[PDB]
Formats: structure tokens, C-alpha cells, sequence
């Protein structure tokens, strides 16, 4: 599905897909992503924001910026034209100051996903077992506690379901104080498709979907990184 | 080719490196081959010997007036490639290379050349850096390990040399009947996947146990494809070496490789239906139970015990394995209440009271096994002065015979020297017996764990 | 209280002995005599003129002597009468074998038993027990096996059949015993009282307890006493009911309420107690703790002739929170004088699969003598170039010649010759096991006790 | 004597101390609490807030209201007089509606404690072991995952320190993304004092301090419940 993005990246000596390319790529595999627009100017950012609908999110797009929040390159819940303009300039200044030698490809405009239960979905290439899908709850649960499950791809439905139920923070998905159970079927479907992406695209070394926001109905990938080899 | 029939069942085996000097490894292997009763032809290969162990010796395999299936090679590494070439000329299909001094000591190049040359003649390599192999159905002991094993249906594959050859001996002490011992060492060519394909087809093999350090890059997907289908019919138990981060880091240096992912190996084993053992003792305890019992047909597990203590240890151990006991069927309760006092507990475990005589072990076991709503039985026995351990053991044997069915049973016995004797007696009759209630319960848990592992793979293979 | 005259009585009565030798009272009297008790023994029976060649009396109060301990083996409906007579006679301890009290729902009979005994200043062990043994006093007041191996381990058991079975099993596992105490229903004397005694007892160096639960209001005292014991002697508890379902189960076997799993586990940690999840672990650890000093530091060396066993060891130690570090360079140099160049010195030290017997002696000796080595686990896989017994004798000789006292455990894997070698080592009080993981779990218990003692020292200032 | 609070509660057939009494009581044992001003009127609420300093928090105080948030009885980050007045009336109305028959003792005014790491400190009585202290991280970590540690009282410093390091969520206390390590010594001190409360006051069946906010320096008990027997 749109292998052309991977081929173009290789042809141009890039070792990764950027957020908008990564989201387009996994979207073509049936993983729900945010609507997105690459704005080259503050004016395009405003116009794209109206097209997407408020509130929106703006993010830096640059090869030299992998961790966008850490350098002030992410602004969420922008509710008006004026807030979009303010955010636009703030991001550009933050990146020029923190990453002087950064090639600014533009500013990505995307829908604002409302709060839900955050997940991480990963793909890596294991020397022995090949493409392997990773799952965990978002934030501290994977990043600090390292609570992750793995299944070697391709995944069956049995693999996807059991690897979800397996993680220690699983109960965050089945209802707790102030939060309804989220759509486990949509998660399973995303995990299987992540496995297919790895099986079918040998030039993909890693994929990181962090975070994926899960809702009572469906999920939505809010950030995406694909690393090539 | 990938057909190992004539590796395990050769008509002719050559031993290259046997000597008039009997202390040499080639000579030890030749001695074992003869001692263990190989019925095919054996060809000692030595540069000068007229004969070795009463058998005509030849200077090279290619001079043998016969088609040699397997050449067991026990010469120094600087002599191996030459022998491979002659074996090639002679058309030998398998080179079993005892010789050390290849990749495990940094000579990757010599090892890769070994395999290239072998493949160039349509010849496969086992090893190198191995202690050989044994196949009981063919009365074939091509190792320099112990001369004998107990015959049975367990195939043991070992990536480790010293631990492998030691465990070969340990099977005898633990009464484990063996169909095969295979030292795979450096795994330069033939590996676990090839061997699993053979033991899958082998009617003599009912259980496969593997001591595994790691598999080769790019080999894991096929490992899962083969292992998962084998697991539908035969349990695979893996002793994983480097199952901890520190063990994997350390073990990485054992042969000088990259540390394999602990977590991903564990998932691969789960997707393969494989049981991972964290110790030798668990591996052997489970192997024994799986070797000698059918898989339970349901979840109606009964524990029979004299006195509550052993029963509680059993309950806790089963729970740690995610096995929970349910109240026994009323039909069984009434049957047992025909001889048990009213102060007995029937909650499951069934407590026939600490001072139960020998006879109640016979009657309780028989009643349980015969009951249609009982799928499996663990019998626990604490030695006191009112019983005899051997009497209890024989009561269990007789009950299993008279029940006439085949339901999984494990036995735990706690006591002094007489209990050690009774447990040995039971194991020699292929009744899985252990000297503590927890080991008896863990062994029964392996039967259920294998049923669950198989169910995982089946669910994974379910047609849409 | 003082249990001196329980464990070292000058006079013991057996109530319920009979001309019928099959009866439990009679079995106890037999054990008492055969095991060699030197004090006075008074069979008590309603009609017998004599039993086992000893003058028999109809009541303890008729005995022309002061009886310290009365072992009571009569039916429950006869116990209170005997308690009254014993009370009249001034006996200090009633060891009540008899079942049919709280464990079968007769809580009131049990409480009446204790209050009647207390009214005479008399303490109760049990009821519903198989008795007790104290080796230093050549005292076998049980109907269990006639003999045990002598040593420094005291075993307390809340369970009857499992306890008496394990009493026998100590012999198979070569565990030397100072005491066996069946406590059963724990209506009066309990683990706290016994720990207080074994704390002072120079004959006892290790205490192992099969514990289902303790009485309401008794846990705080349990921690206070246990933690103090732990400063000098390791306590290993086999906890019955370590799981929710297990705790419920065990609860009805004794007729109690199920105790909090998590809070018991906390109490053990606060006490410096090692919790074993199985008989095998409890016995393996007891053996090691009985025969070794605690490590003085973390410089643990693993010596192996095969990398496989070494990896199994490394993994097992790691599961117990024990991590190996590089060996001292001086040890490496010493061992490099006889070892091939392809040997690994990362720790475990791999002397290679082709090591002859002699290298086990030299390696074990070098390690134990090295001042920057605190502990040693030696692992041996049988091959044709060695003999298990030769390796075993080499380890014995190395341990003697080192002349010091550092913890050692041994793992040996192989056939019947290895089983013999392991037995040989154990009969010499060298902790030997038939797998590397068990040798390593045993060494781990030494470090766990070192850490537990440290916990308690810090907790007590 | 702080014990008067317990005696008065028993005399009046109450089975618990209410927030202001509970905080006063544990404060007398040296556990840090919030200001506790009991306002009888909207006017008193305003005056107390000005004295305490903004921002403030308002809470319902009533024997019939154990879970105050669940019935809309808690208002935080109130930064002005008018906002205090709004919240005051808002709380009263919420309680009138959700718990018609509630005896309103008043409205508690307290500082709004800045965000930190939330903890739970508990006290219960075990049949075997007597007073026992419980520790865990706040929110889902205790309430959903049941990640707690216990030490039987009295606690030594070693007991307090080890029970903290023991819980699976311990690393939340020692520095993670966007959060400094918190003051372990202040937590230990509070745990020891909780144990002493349990040892000395036999009429206390349970105590629940949920949440206790931990900072790089010090802690602050923000809610407190004491159950009597
Ligand atoms: C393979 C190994 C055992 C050979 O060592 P070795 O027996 O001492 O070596 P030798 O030089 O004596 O060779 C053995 C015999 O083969 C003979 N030989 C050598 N080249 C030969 C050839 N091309 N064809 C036939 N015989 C040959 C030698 O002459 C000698 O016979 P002899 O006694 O009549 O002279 C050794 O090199 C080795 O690798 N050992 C380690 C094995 C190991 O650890 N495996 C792992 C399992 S734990
Ligand atoms: C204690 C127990 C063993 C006694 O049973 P018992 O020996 O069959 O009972 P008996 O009626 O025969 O009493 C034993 C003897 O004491 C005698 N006796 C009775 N009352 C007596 C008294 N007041 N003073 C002295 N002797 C008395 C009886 O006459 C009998 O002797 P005899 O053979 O000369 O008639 C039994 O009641 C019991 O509780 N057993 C359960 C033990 C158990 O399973 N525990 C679990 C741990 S594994
Ligand atoms: N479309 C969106 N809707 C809502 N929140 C979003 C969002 N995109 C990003 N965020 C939030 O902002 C955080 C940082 O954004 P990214 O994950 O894209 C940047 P980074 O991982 O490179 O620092 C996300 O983890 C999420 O909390
Ligand atoms: N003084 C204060 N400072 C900061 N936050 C506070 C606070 N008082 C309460 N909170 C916050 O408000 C939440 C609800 O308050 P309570 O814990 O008192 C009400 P409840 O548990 O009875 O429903 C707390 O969990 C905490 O997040
Ligand atoms: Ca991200
Ligand atoms: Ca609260
Ligand atoms: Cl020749
Ligand atoms: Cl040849
Ligand atoms: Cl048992
Ligand atoms: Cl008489
Ligand atoms: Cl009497
Ligand atoms: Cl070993
Ligand atoms: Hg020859
Ligand atoms: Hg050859
Ligand atoms: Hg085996
Ligand atoms: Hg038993
Ligand atoms: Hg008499
Ligand atoms: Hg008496
Ligand atoms: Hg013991
Ligand atoms: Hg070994
Ligand atoms: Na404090």
C-alpha cells in the first residue's frame, strides 16, 4: 500500500519517514490516523486549520527533530485562527533556537484528538524471529515500567487478543474510575495490521506509534515514526 | 536433502579418528557403537590400523567397499576439511563432526568452509563441537557419553556439550526412557528445526526436550512454523539458556554472539506451543509426566491425600500454575464415604485422613479413576507408621490397572528411605512419582500447560 | 514461661499406653525407650501392672515422683479428666496427642482444656499432635520414626501427617536434627514460645517451621521474637496457604479464619524470615544454612566445567537478585596456571568441559584461599575424563586445606556415579545437589539470610 | 487532648472523623496537613480564603458524604473571591440534590496544593498482627492495580524505607519524564507516624490518607479519613 513513499525515501537517502508520511503510510494499511496538512506558511496553516476543523494541533516537521515536544515543537488544542498563528510562530522560534541547523520542511496541521486511553504500538525486526509487534499502555507504563508484550508477525487474532490481555496495565482498557472500557477490537485490528506492515515491507527496521488514543469506539494514531534500513 | 531417516537409521557408519589408543575419543565412540548393539556395519577409519575392535579398518572412507551413510569425525580441526573431502568422494550423506575449535573459539571462517565443502557434495553437517548422537530404535550410540540409556519415547536435543552429556547420564537416574540424544553444538548446518521435522514423523518419539542457547539469525520464523505444528501432536519442552537479561548477556559471550531478546524468545515459544522450563529438574519432572500420560480430556482434576498439609502445598502449587480445584463429583464422594470417616474433607483435595491404611489408597485411587467426571488424579502420600510406602505404591499400580482406562496420574510421596524406594518402584513402572507434593503437582500442571499450549496454537490456526 | 523442663524433663509420663502394642500411646512409649531416654518413664494405664518392663500406674497423681511432662494419648472424652489429675500431680506440660477438638469444630472443648490446664499452672502442647523430639536429651516422644540424624536443625510443624512424614524425610536429605515439634492446634504453646526457647538453645542453629497460621493477637509478638532470633539464627518458614485459594483451604483444616497472605509475607520480612514455597526449597536451604557461615560480602564465584551449567546458575542467581561480578585478577592468574587459554573468566569461571578431577581441587582451593572471594558455588557435569567421586574428594580436600570457613555449595549433574558423589558430599556436611539451579538456589538462601539478618539489624538499630 | 475528638465522636454516635477533625488529629501526630477553616457562611468562606491566600479549595463537610467528589462536593484552584462564592453555592446545590438528607456541618476552606506525586497511606487492623500500615502510589495504582505494601506497626525506619521501595510503582518516586524525585524521608516519617497512631489509639479501626501529595521537598496530606470502632 503506497510502497512509493518507502521507495522515494530510499531513493533520496532518508532513513526515516516523517510524521505525515508515516501516518499516510499506515493509513493505507487501514490503521486510523489523524487528518493532516503540511503548511509551508502561517497562512496555509490557518487555512488548513479551517479545513480540518477546530480545535487543531500544530507540529514541527523536520528530519533533525525526532523528539518534537522536547524542543517546543508541538502545540495542542488550538481553538481559533489567532491561536493557530500564535502557535505557528512559537514553534518556528522554538526550533530555530533549540535546533539551529534544522531543515524546516514545514508545520503539520492535524485534528485535535480528545483525551482517552493512550497506547503504544511498535514494530521491530528481531535478528532471529524477524518482524515483531510490540504493545503496551502509554506513558510511564512502557517508558518507565517497561510493561510490554510481543508477538512475532504475522499475528493471528489469537496473538493480538492474548498480547493485549497479557500486559500488567491491561485493566486500564476495561473500565476504571472516570473512564469507560475502550474498543479492544480496534486495538487488535491495529496490531494485526502493524504485523502486516512489517512482514510486507522489509526495508522497515522499526515503527513506533506513540501514542495511539483508544476510545469506547475505535482508536486514533496521533504520532507515528517509521525508521528504514 | 532435509530427510534425516538415514542419519538416525544408517546401514553403515564410519568412525574417523578411532585409534589403537583406547583413551582417544574416536575409540570411545567406536566402543559405544559396538557396546550398544548397532546391527548395521561399522567402519573404523585410521591411517595405519589393520583392525580396530575386531573390525577391519580402512585408511579412508572412500576405500570402504560399501555406501557409508554417516561419518562420525573425531580428528583435530586441521584434519577435518580433508576428511570431509574424502567423505564427499565416498558419497557420505552426513558428517557428524565431534571436533572442537571452530566458531566457538573465534574461527568462524573454518566453520563456514566446513559447511560449504560438505554442501558441495550433497552432505549435511551435524555440529561441529558435539559429543555425537544416540538413537535407541536403531541401537545406535555414536557418542562418547555413557554406554547406555533407558529405552523410551523421549528425544533430547542439546546445544550444550558438557551439560548435554551429563544430562544423558541423568536420564538414567531419573528413570526417563529415551528414544534419542542429539548433541547439536555449534549448529553450523543441521539445527533444531531439522531435528523437530524428523522427530515429528518418528513414531518412536513422543516427547521432545531441548536445551537451547539460541537459534540462528533468520531462522526463527521457520522455527515457529515447524514447532507449532509438531506441538499439535507432541509436547516440546525447552530449557532456555539465558532466560534473564544477565544470563543472556553472559551467554552471549559463551560463543561470542549478540544477546537474543529474552521477551521475544518467550513469545516465540508461546506461539509455538512450547513449554519453557526454568530448570533441569522442572524439565525432567515435566518430561516424565508427559512421556507416561495422555493429556487430560477436561478440567476435572482430583487430588487425593492423607492429611491436609500435603494437600495445601498441592493447592498452592497448582494455583501458581493457574490451576484451580473444584469440589469433586457427588458420585465420587459417596463412593469414598463407603470407607472413609465423616471427619474427612471432600473439598478437593480429598483428605482420606492421616492415619488411612494402605487399602484406602487402592480404593480411593480406583474410585477416582473409574469415575466418569474425573479427568486426572494426583495422589499424595505422607508416610506414617500405620502404612507401608510399598503397599501404598502397589495399591496405586493395581488401581490404575483395574480402572483399565488411561487418565493422567501423578504421585507424590513424602518420607524416609522406604518412601525413596517406593517412588523408585513407581517410576520404574512408568508411573510419574516424586518425593514432594509440589513436584507431583507441578508435574500434573505440565500436562495441563501442554493442553493449554496446544489450544493456543489451534486458536492461532483456526480457519476464518 | 520456661520450656527447659519440656525439652529436658527428668520424668515423663505416657497416658494411654496399652498392652496392645499397635495403639498410639504404646508406639510413643516404644520410641521413648528405643531412642534412649535416661530420665524416668511412667506408663499410665487403668489396669496394666507393667508396660514395656516398667511399673505402670493408673493415674499420674499416683506416681511417687514429680512428673514434668505428661504425653496424653486417650480419647477426647477422657482428656479433661487426665488434665485434672495431671494438674493435681503438678505436671508442668501436657503434650496432648489427642484429636477431636477445634479442628473438627469443638472449639469449646479445646478452650476448656487450656483453661483447666492453666488453672494448675500447666501448659499445653497441641492438642492434635504427633508429639515432639529433642535429640540432646535423647527424647523421642512421638509415634513417628524411631530415629533421626543428629545435628542443629529444629523443625516445628503445624501439620500432622506432613510433619511426621517430613520427620522421616530429613534422614533421606541428610539433615541433622536437634528437635521435632508437632504443634497442631496451637491451643496454648505456639511458635513464639518455641522460638524463644530455640533462640537460647546452643544445640539449635537453624529453625524450620511449617506454618498454617498463628492465633489472633499473636503476630506482633511473633515478629518481636522472630526478628531477635534472626540476628543469630536463620528461620525458614514453609507457609501453608500462600495463595488466596490455599489460604481458604488451609483455614478449614484447622478450623480458623483465613489470614492475610500479603500481611504474613510482610511479617516474615520484618522478622528476617525466609519464606519457602516448597518442601524442596525449604530442605535445600536448611541444609546450606546448617552447614555454612553466612557470606561476609558479595564476591561470589561460580566454578564450572561447562558453560551450560554456568548459564543455568547465572539465571537462577539473577532470579534471586544475585548478580555476579568479574573475579579477582589474582584468582584468574592462579587458575590460568593450569587451565587452557580458551577458558572463560567472566564469572562463572569455566575451566572447560575437558577438565580432569585435579582441576576441581586446584580451582576450589585457589578460590577459597583468595582474600577477595566471599563464597563459592562449584558445578560439575560428568564426562568420561573425570570421576564424580574424585571430583567430590577434591572439593573436600580443597575445603580442608583452605583452612578457612566460607560458604560453599556444590551442583553435580550425571548418572548413578554422580548420585553417589552427591550423597558422599552431603554425608560430610557439604551442601551438594543434583542440579546447578538447586545448588544456586541453596547459595542464594545464604545470601538471602545475610540480607535478612541485615534488615533486622537495621530495624532494631 | 486530641483524644477529645475521638471521645466526642463516640459520644455522638459517629463512626468516623470528618476531614477537618481527621486532619487536625493526624496533624497533632506530626503528619503535615492543609489549612482547615470551617466556614458556616458564604461570607466566612470568602474571608477564610483571603486569609489563606489563593488559590484555594472548597469542600462539603457532612456525615452523610463520604465520597465528596462523586456528589460534586469538591472545588479546586479557586483563584478569586467571586470564584469562591460561585463554588460555595455550586457545592451546596450539588449536595442538596444528590444527598437531600445531608447534615451540612459547613464548607471547608484550604490552600490548593500544587501538583506533585500522589500517594496513599493507610492504616488497618489485622486479626493476627494488629495495626498495619499500608503504602501505595495514588489513583489507579492502588485503586485499580492493588499495588500496595504493608508493614505491621510499630514501624522502624528500615520498615518504612523498605515498604516504599517494595511497591511496583516505586520508580514514580525517583524521577521520570517531567517529574523530579520526591522526598522519600518525609514519606517514611509519615508512615512511621501512621503506625504510631494505630498502635496508640485503639478506637481507630482504619485510616485512609488519599491523596498525600509528595514534592521534591516534603509532603502534604490533602484528604483524610478516620474510621472508629
Ligand atoms: C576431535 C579431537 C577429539 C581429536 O583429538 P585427538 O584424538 O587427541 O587427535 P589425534 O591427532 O590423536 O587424532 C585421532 C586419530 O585420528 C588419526 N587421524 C588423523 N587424521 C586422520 C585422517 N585424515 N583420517 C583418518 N585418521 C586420521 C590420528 O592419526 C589419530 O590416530 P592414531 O592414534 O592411530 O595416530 C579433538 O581435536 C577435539 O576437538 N576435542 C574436543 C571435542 C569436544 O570437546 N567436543 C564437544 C563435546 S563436549
Ligand atoms: C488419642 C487416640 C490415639 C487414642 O485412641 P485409642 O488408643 O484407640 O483409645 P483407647 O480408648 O484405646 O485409649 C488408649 C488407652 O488408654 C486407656 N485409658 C483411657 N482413659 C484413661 C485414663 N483416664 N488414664 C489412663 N489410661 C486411660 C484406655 O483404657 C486404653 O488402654 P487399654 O488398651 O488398656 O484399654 C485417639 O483418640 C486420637 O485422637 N487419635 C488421632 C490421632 C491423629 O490422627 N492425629 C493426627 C496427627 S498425624
Ligand atoms: N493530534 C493530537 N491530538 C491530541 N493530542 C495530541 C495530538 N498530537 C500530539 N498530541 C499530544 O502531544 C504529545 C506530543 O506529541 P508527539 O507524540 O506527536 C511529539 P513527540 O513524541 O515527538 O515529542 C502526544 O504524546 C500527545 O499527548
Ligand atoms: N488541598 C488540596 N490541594 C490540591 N488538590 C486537592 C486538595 N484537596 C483535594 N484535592 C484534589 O481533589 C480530589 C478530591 O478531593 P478529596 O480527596 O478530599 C474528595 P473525596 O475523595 O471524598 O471524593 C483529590 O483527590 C485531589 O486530587
Ligand atoms: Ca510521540
Ligand atoms: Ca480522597
Ligand atoms: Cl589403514
Ligand atoms: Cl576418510
Ligand atoms: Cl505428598
Ligand atoms: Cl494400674
Ligand atoms: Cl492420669
Ligand atoms: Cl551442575
Ligand atoms: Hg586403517
Ligand atoms: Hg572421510
Ligand atoms: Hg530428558
Ligand atoms: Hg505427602
Ligand atoms: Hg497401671
Ligand atoms: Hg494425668
Ligand atoms: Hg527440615
Ligand atoms: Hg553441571
Ligand atoms: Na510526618
Amino acid at each position: 500500500s503506497s510502497r512509493d513513499l518507502l521507495l522515494k525515501a530510499k531513493e533520496n537517502g532518508r532513513k526515516s519517514l516523517l510524521e505525515h508520511e508515516a501516518k499516510y503510510f499506515i493509513s493505507s494499511y487501514g490503521i486510523p490516523v489523524t487528518n493532516i496538512r503540511l503548511a509551508k506558511s502561517e497562512e496555509e496553516a490557518v487555512n488548513f486549520s479551517r479545513e480540518i476543523g477546530f480545535p487543531v494541533v500544530l507540529k514541527i516537521v523536520s528530519p533533525q527533530v525526532v523528539h518534537k515536544s522536547d524542543v517546543g515543537g508541538v502545540k495542542v488544542n488550538l481553538r481559533s485562527e489567532e491561536e493557530v498563528r500564535k502557535a505557528y510562530r512559537e514553534i518556528i522560534e522554538n526550533v530555530k533556537r533549540n535546533v539551529p541547523n534544522a531543515e524546516i520542511e514545514g508545520i503539520l496541521v492535524q485534528e485535535f484528538a480528545p483525551p482517552g486511553v493512550e497506547l503504544i504500538i511498535g514494530l521491530l525486526r528481531d535478528p532471529q524471529f524477524g518482524p515483531t509487534v510490540m504493545f503496551g499502555l502509554g506513558g510511564v507504563f512502557v517508558e518507565l515500567f517497561r510493561d510490554v508484550s510481543f508477538r512475532v508477525a504475522p499475528l493471528s487474532e489469537q496473538d493480538a487478543e492474548s498480547m493485549i490481555k497479557e500486559v500488567k496495565a491491561y485493566k486500564l482498557l476495561t473500565g476504571f474510575r472516570g473512564m469507560e472500557p475502550v474498543d479492544i477490537e480496534a486495538i487488535k485490528d491495529a496490531l494485526i495490521r502493524a504485523g502486516r506492515i512489517g512482514v510486507e515491507n522489509e526495508e522497515i527496521a522499526e515503527m513506533d506509534l506513540n501514542p495511539v488514543i483508544a476510545y469506547p469506539k475505535g482508536i486514533k494514531v496521533v504520532d507515528a515514526r517509521i525508521i528504514l534500513r | 536433502m532435509n530427510d534425516l531417516e538415514r542419519l538416525f537409521n544408517p546401514s553403515a557408519i564410519a568412525v574417523v579418528g578411532a585409534s589403537k589408543d583406547p583413551s582417544k575419543i574416536g575409540s570411545q565412540i567406536l566402543r559405544n557403537l559396538l557396546s550398544y548393539g548397532f546391527k548395521g556395519k561399522v567402519y573404523p577409519i585410521n591411517p595405519t590400523a589393520d583392525e580396530l575392535m575386531g573390525l577391519k579398518c580402512y585408511p579412508k572412507v572412500s576405500d570402504v567397499p560399501d555406501k557409508v551413510d554417516v561419518a562420525v569425525i573425531s580428528v583435530p580441526s586441521d584434519k577435518v576439511l580433508g576428511v570431509i573431502d574424502d567423505c564427499g568422494k565416498a558419497g557420505v550423506k552426513f558428517a557428524v563432526v565431534i571436533t572442537s575449535g571452530f566458531k566457538e573459539v573465534g574461527n568462524e571462517e573454518l566453520e563456514e568452509e566446513l559447511v560449504r565443502r560438505a554442501h558441495s557434495y550433497g552432505m549435511r553437517v551435524l555440529g561441529p563441537n558435539i559429543f555425537g548422537y544416540l538413537y535407541a530404535p536403531a541401537r545406535l550410540n555414536a557418542t562418547f557419553g555413557p554406554k547406555d540409556v533407558l529405552s523410551g519415547n523421549v528425544a533430547f536435543i542439546s546445544q550444550s556439550g558438557a551439560l548435554g552429556i551429563a544430562l544423558m547420564g541423568y536420564t538414567v537416574v531419573e528413570n526417563i526412557g529415551i528414544s534419542s540424544i542429539v548433541s547439536v553444538g555449534n549448529k553450523a548446518d543441521l539445527d533444531d528445526v531439522d531435528l523437530l521435522d524428523f522427530f515429528d514423523k518418528d513414531p518412536n518419539t513422543g516427547v521432545i526436550m531441548i536445551y537451547l542457547e539460541g537459534i540462528a539469525p533468520g531462522r526463527g520464523r521457520m522455527f515457529i512454523d515447524v514447532a507449532s505444528r509438531v506441538s499439535l501432536r507432541k509436547p516440546i519442552i525447552v530449557i532456555k539458556a539465558g532466560r534473564t537479561e544477565v544470563g543472556a548477556r553472559a551467554a552471549a559471550s559463551h560463543t561470542g554472539s549478540i544477546a537474543g531478546s529474552v521477551a521475544i524468545y518467550e513469545s516465540a515459544f508461546k506461539q509455538s506451543g512450547i513449554l519453557m522450563a526454568k530448570s533441569v529438574e522442572d524439565a525432567f519432572d515435566w518430561t516424565k509426566a508427559l512421556s507416561w500420560n495422555p493429556i487430560p480430556e477436561g478440567e476435572r482434576l482430583i487430588v487425593l491425600t492423607n492429611g491436609g498439609g500435603a494437600g495445601v502445598q498441592s493447592t498452592d502449587t497448582f494455583a501458581d500454575n493457574g490451576i484451580y480445584l473444584s469440589k469433586p463429583p457427588e458420585s465420587l464422594i459417596q463412593e469414598i464415604k463407603k470407607f472413609v470417616p465423616p471427619f474427612a474433607s471432600f473439598a478437593n483435595p480429598i483428605d482420606i485422613t492421616g492415619m488411612a491404611p494402605d487399602d484406602w489408597y487402592y480404593m480411593g485411587t480406583l474410585a477416582a479413576l473409574k469415575n466418569p467426571d474425573v479427568d486426572a488424579l494426583t495422589v499424595l502420600y505422607c508416610q506414617t507408621a500405620v502404612t507401608t510406602p510399598i503397599g501404598v505404591a502397589k495399591g496405586i499400580v493395581d488401581a490404575i490397572k483395574e480402572a483399565g482406562n488411561s487418565k493422567p496420574v501423578t504421585v507424590g510421596m513424602v518420607g524416609g528411605p522406604e518412601v525413596a524406594e517406593a517412588v523408585s518402584f513407581l517410576n520404574k513402572q512408568r508411573i510419574a512419582a516424586y518425593p514432594t507434593p509440589e513436584r507431583a503437582s507441578s508435574a500434573m500442571s505440565a500436562l495441563y500447560a501442554y493442553a493449554r499450549a496446544r489450544s493456543y496454537v489451534m486458536k492461532s490456526l483456526a480457519v476464518r
